[PDB]
């Protein structure tokens, strides 16, 4: 039945967002809840944000 | 009202990227008041220029491979995001880069415009391995503020759709790191009154003193509304 086939390849570039699942290596799961702005994040006396 | 205003004392510029700025005398509690409120404007609100569009010849998309080049096109785009550029007159400049032969393609290979300064000329963009290989591209630098991703920019404009134009995440804000501190002032007899050291770590373009001046201007413009309109 098949006369010819065209296979198309797309490339999606998905960045992280709330809902995406992350983890470490000790079975510590988690879901992103909010991308907090750099201005709002905690920072040490040195000044470098977490 | 015992209004006691600070004044800009010393700007210890250790490097063109990293510079301390001491501030005294501040009345009790104003050290942290301005310190954080400024840090926030200096992180997010500082205007700067950043590579928005790139268009390489022999390249239909960023995922393809160019012959005679070590880096994949994505890794070249990455290097162009961190390209230090200062446009003096216009808001948008489209620079041309044609280069060939065996050599690490540096920022100096770009044709500089009458009113465009490439701040780090030795900045690496691409590595040409083959002598026969030649690279050609058109780098659009626009001015904006903060950080504008390519995923946020592919969901707004899109009026002209030229096949062969790679959009790049814009790193407009020039301030990379900033952290204010507090030290002894040792003035006349104020004692309690101290100073405020604002340590800024930026790219090339935006000058430490100039940047703090702009950031205080932005805060004063927001305060117009709280002074004028009650």
């Amino acid at each position: 039945g098949v006369l010819k086939i065209v296979k198309v390849y797309l490339a999606v570039k998905r960045r992280i967002q709330p809902g995406d699942k992350m983890a470490g290596r000790h079975g510590n799961k988690g879901v992103i809840s909010k991308i907090n702005p750099i201005e709002d994040m905690p920072y040490d006396e040195n000044g470098t944000p977490v | 009202t015992e209004f006691l205003k600070p004044r800009l004392v010393d700007i210890e510029q250790v490097s063109s990227t990293h510079a301390k700025v001491t501030l005294e005398p501040l009345e009790r509690g104003f050290g942290h008041t301005l310190g954080n409120a400024l840090r926030r404007i200096l992180l997010s609100s500082m205007p700067g220029c950043a590579v928005t569009e790139v268009e390489i010849d022999g390249v239909l998309h960023e995922y393809s491979t160019k012959e005679g080049v070590q880096e994949d096109i994505l890794e070249i785009l990455l290097n162009l995001k961190g390209l230090a550029v200062r446009v003096q007159g216009k808001d948008e400049v489209i620079l041309t880069l044609n280069k060939s032969g065996i050599g690490p393609v540096t920022a100096a290979d770009i044709t500089h415009d009458g009113d465009v300064e490439i701040v780090k000329p030795q900045h690496v963009i691409c590595h040409l391995t083959d002598e026969n290989a030649s690279i050609s591209m058109r780098i659009k630098v626009q001015r904006g503020r903060g950080y504008v991703p390519a995923s946020t920019r592919i969901h707004s404009e899109e009026d002209e759709r030229p096949i062969g134009r790679l959009l790049v995440d814009a790193c407009y804000s020039p301030v990379e790191r900033i952290a204010y501190n507090v030290e002894a002032a040792r003035v006349e007899q104020r004692t309690d009154l101290d100073k405020l050291v604002i340590e800024m770590e930026t790219n090339g373009t935006i000058d430490p003193e100039e940047a703090i001046r702009r950031a205080a201007t932005i805060l004063a413009e927001q305060l117009e509304a709280f002074v004028d309109l009650r």
